[PDB]
C-alpha cells in the first residue's frame, strides 16, 4: 500500500545541535537515536508545526522523520574561540569543545596551584623565621649582610 | 606473506597498512569492511496472532434437556441454557413453552490473518559473526569477498588468505527473549507457553503456524440467548495481539545502540561499530617486487599547505621528492594522527607530489613513509566551519588532538610554576638546615 | 520562512515578484502513472490564522 | 515441560513442575554426533581442519 511521505524537515545546524522544523500534514512519527554506547532514543508523535533541537555529538545521530529513510548526521569540532591566542579565548574554545573537562580542569589546576602556592609560601615563611630568629635573639651581631637582605633583616 | 594487525570495527573506513617484507619493496594493503553481521542462533518458541471465536450452530432440543460434553478444543465453552422459546421466520421453532433447551458452544481458533501477520517469540543466545571485506594489495584491484569473523576460518579473497576476527567485544543488541513482528524486532520478555494472560500478549499461543495445540486464554463466557432469538451470545476479553500492537513502544531497530541495523532473514544486527577486529592476511609472493627493481626516493621535504581538522580529507601537503628512477610508489602514514587519502604516487626523477589527508589534531605532526624512506610533516590546522556533516569521521581523536601550542605552553608554565615554587621551598629548607648546623657545630 | 507567516509575500495584490519560500520538492511519479507528485510545507497564512 | 511456569493438564490436575535447581548439562559447548554416540569434542572450526 502507498503511505504518505511527510514534508521534508527544514534543517538548521548549530554547534552540536540539529534544529529540525517539522510541518506535518498528518500526525507523523519522529524517532532519533545517538550512534554511541548510549542510544538516548527519543520517540515523538508530531501533529503540529514544531521545532526540535536534538543534540548531535561526534559519535553521531540518526533521525527518522515519518516514512522517509533514516538520515544520519555527525557533528564536527566547529566550536567557537581562538586557540593560539589570548588566555580567555583559549578557555572559551575548550569550554565549547569540552564543557565538563575544562570546568574540572580549571578547578583542579586552580585548587592545585593554590594548594602548592600556600604550602610553598608556608615553607618559605618557616625558613625565614628560622633564618632570622637567631640574629633576632642576638641583639648584638654583625649580620651576614647578604643574608640580611635575602631575608628581611634590619642590620646593625 | 603473513601480516597481522588490528583494525576498528567501523564500516566503510578503510584500514591501510604497508606490508614490509625483508628484501622486497613494501606493498600497500587496504582492508575495508562493507558490512558486519551479528547473526544470533534463534529458537522459535511460539507464534501469537488474533483469535477467532468459532461459534458452531447451537443445538436446540425442543421438549428435552440435552447436556454438555467437553471437547478437546482451545477455550471450549458449552452451556445448556434452558427455558428458551426460539422464534424464527416460520415462527414457533419448538412447541413446549418452558421445557426447551439450547446448547451454545464456542471455541477460540487461530485467525485467518495468522498466516500473514503474527508475532514470533524467539530465544536467541549466540551465533556467528559474518562480514564482507574488500581488500586490495599492490596493483591487484578490489575483491569484495565474504568471511566469517571467528579468527580461524580462512577466506580466499582473490589470491590472499584472510583470517579475520574474533570481535573484541561480545556485545549483541538482542537479549535472551525477542519478538519479531513483520520487520521489527522487540526485546520483550514474552510469557512462556501456556502462561499468557487474557488480553496482554500471548493470549493465543501456537508453537507453529500450522499447529493444533493452540493454547488460548481469552475468558470466553457464553451468555444466555435473548428471548425468542436463536443465536449464541458470548463475551470475551479483546485480543492481546492488538493491544500489544498499539501499546508496543519502540522496536529494537530504533533503540539499538552503536548503530545496529536489524535485518530479519536471518535475524541479524548489522554494521555496529563496537570493539576491534584482529586480522591476519597472507599476501601472495607474486605481489612483491624485489627491492632492487624499485625506485629510491631521497631528499624528502614535506610542507603542509592549507589544512583543517574536518571529518573529510581537510589537509593538503606537498613533498619534494628528488629520486633515482621513475615509477609508482606507495605512501603511508603509520602514526595514526593522519589518514592519507591516496595509496600510491607516480614519481619522476625529481619534482614534487601532493597528497591529501585527514586529521583531528590542531598540529598534525605525522611521519609519511614514501617507498622506503620517511619524511616528517608538521603544520597548523584551522577549525572546520561546517557544524553538522553527513559522513562519519575518517580519523580518530586521541585526547591530545586539541591541546595546541598555546595551551601546551600554559600547562607547562603552570606545572613548572608549582614545581619550581615547591622545589625552591625545599631548597630553602635545606639551606636553613645547613646554615644552622654549621653555626652550632 | 517556509510555513510560519509571510511564506508568500507580494508587494501589491497585483504584483509579479511574489517571493515564495515553501520548500516545494517534486517527488518521483508512481510506477506507470502520468502525474506530477509534489511535497510542500502547508501555508503559513493558515497556520497564522 | 520443566520450567516452573507452564501448566500441564494431567487427567484433571494442573501440574506446574520445575524449574530444575541445577542448570547442569552433560554436553559441553561443542559436541560430535556419530551414529548413536555423542562425544564432547572441541572440533576444529569450519575451514580449519
Ligand atoms: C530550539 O532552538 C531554537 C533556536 O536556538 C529556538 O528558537 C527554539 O525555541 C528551541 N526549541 C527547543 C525546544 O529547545
Ligand atoms: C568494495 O566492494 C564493493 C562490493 O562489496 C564494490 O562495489 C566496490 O567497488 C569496492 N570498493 C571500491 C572502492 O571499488
Amino acid at each position: 500500500c502507498i503511505a504518505t511521505l511527510a514534508p521534508e524537515p527544514l534543517v538548521e545546524h548549530k554547534h552540536r545541535t540539529l534544529i529540525l522544523h517539522l510541518h506535518p500534514d498528518h500526525p507523523t512519527l519522529l524517532t532519533t537515536r545517538s550512534l554511541g554506547s548510549d542510544a538516548n532514543p527519543t520517540r515523538q508523535w508530531i501533529e503540529r508545526p514544531t521545532t526540535v533541537n536534538f543534540t548531535v555529538t561526534g559519535e553521531g545521530l540518526e533521525y527518522t522523520w515519518g516514512n522517509h529513510p533514516p538520515k544520519r548526521v555527525w557533528a564536527q569540532e566547529s566550536g567557537e574561540g581562538n586557540p593560539h591566542g589570548w588566555p580567555h579565548e583559549v578557555v572559551v574554545y575548550y569550554y565549547n569543545r569540552y564543557p565538563l573537562t575544562t570546568i574540572i580542569g580549571l578547578c583542579t589546576c586552580v585548587a592545585i596551584i593554590m594548594v602548592s602556592c600556600v604550602t610553598s609560601v608556608w615553607l618559605l615563611c618557616r625558613t625565614r623565621n628560622l633564618c632570622i630568629t637567631p640574629y633576632k635573639l642576638a641583639p648584638n651581631a654583625q649580620v651576614p649582610i647578604l643574608l640580611a637582605l635575602l631575608c628581611c633583616i634590619k642590620p646593625t | 606473506y603473513e601480516h597481522t594487525a588490528v583494525m576498528p570495527n567501523k564500516v566503510g573506513i578503510p584500514y591501510k597498512a604497508l606490508v614490509e617484507r625483508p628484501g622486497y619493496a613494501p606493498v600497500h594493503l587496504q582492508i575495508q569492511l562493507v558490512n558486519t553481521r551479528i547473526i544470533p542462533s534463534t529458537n522459535l518458541e511460539y507464534i501469537t496472532c488474533k483469535y477467532k471465536t468459532k461459534v458452531p450452530s447451537p443445538v436446540v432440543k425442543c421438549c428435552g434437556a440435552t447436556q454438555c460434553t467437553s471437547k478437546p478444543h482451545p477455550d471450549y465453552q458449552c452451556q445448556v441454557f434452558s427455558g428458551v422459546y426460539p422464534f424464527m421466520w416460520g415462527g414457533a421453532y419448538c412447541f413446549c413453552d418452558t421445557e426447551n433447551t439450547q446448547m451454545s458452544e464456542a471455541y477460540v481458533e487461530r485467525s485467518e490473518e495468522c498466516s500473514i501477520d503474527h508475532a514470533k517469540a524467539y530465544k536467541v543466545h549466540t551465533g556467528t559473526v559474518q562480514a564482507m571485506v574488500n581488500i586490495t594489495y599492490g596493483s591487484v584491484s578490489w575483491r569484495s569477498a565474504d568471511v566469517y569473523v571467528n579468527g580461524e576460518t580462512p577466506a580466499k579473497i582473490g589470491d590472499a588468505k584472510l583470517i579475520i576476527g574474533p570481535l573484541s567485544s561480545a556485545w549483541s543488541p538482542f537479549d535472551n527473549k525477542v519478538v519479531v513482528y513483520g520487520h521489527e524486532v522487540y526485546n520483550y520478555d514474552f510469557p512462556e507457553y501456556g502462561t499468557g494472560k487474557a488480553g496482554s500478549f500471548g493470549d493465543l499461543q501456537s508453537r507453529t503456524s500450522t499447529s493444533n495445540d493452540l493454547y488460548a486464554n481469552t475468558n470466553l463466557k457464553l451468555q444466555r440467548p435473548q428471548a425468542g432469538i436463536v443465536h449464541t451470545p458470548f463475551t470475551q476479553v479483546p485480543s492481546g495481539f492488538e493491544r500489544w500492537k498499539k501499546d508496543k513502544g519502540a522496536p529494537l531497530n530504533d533503540v539499538a545502540p552503536f548503530g545496529c541495523s536489524i535485518a530479519l532473514e536471518p535475524l541479524r544486527a548489522e554494521n555496529c561499530a563496537v570493539g576491534s577486529i584482529p586480522i591476519s592476511i597472507d599476501i601472495p609472493d607474486a605481489a612483491f617486487t624485489r627491492i632492487s627493481e624499485t625506485p629510491t626516493v631521497s631528499d624528502l621535504e614535506c610542507k603542509i599547505t592549507e589544512c583543517t581538522y574536518a571529518f573529510d580529507f581537510g589537509g593538503i601537503a606537498t613533498v619534494a621528492y628528488k629520486s633515482s628512477k621513475a615509477g609508482n610508489c606507495p605512501i603511508h602514514s603509520p602514526s595514526g594522527v593522519a589518514v592519507i587519502k591516496e595509496n600510491d604516487v607516480t614519481l619522476a626523477e625529481s619534482g614534487s607530489f601532493t597528497f591529501h589527508f585527514s586529521t583531528a589534531n590542531i598540529h598534525p605532526a605525522f611521519k609519511l613513509q614514501v617507498c622506503t624512506s620517511a619524511v616528517t610533516c608538521k603544520g597548523d590546522c584551522k577549525p572546520p566551519k561546517d557544524h553538522i556533516v553527513d559522513y562519519p569521521a575518517q580519523h580518530t581523536e586521541s585526547f591530545t588532538s586539541a591541546i595546541s601550542a598555546t595551551a601546551w605552553s600554559w600547562i607547562k608554565v603552570l606545572v613548572g610554576g608549582t614545581s619550581a615554587f615547591i622545589v625552591l621551598g625545599l631548597i630553602a629548607t635545606a639551606v636553613v638546615a645547613l646554615v644552622l648546623f654549621f653555626h652550632r657545630h
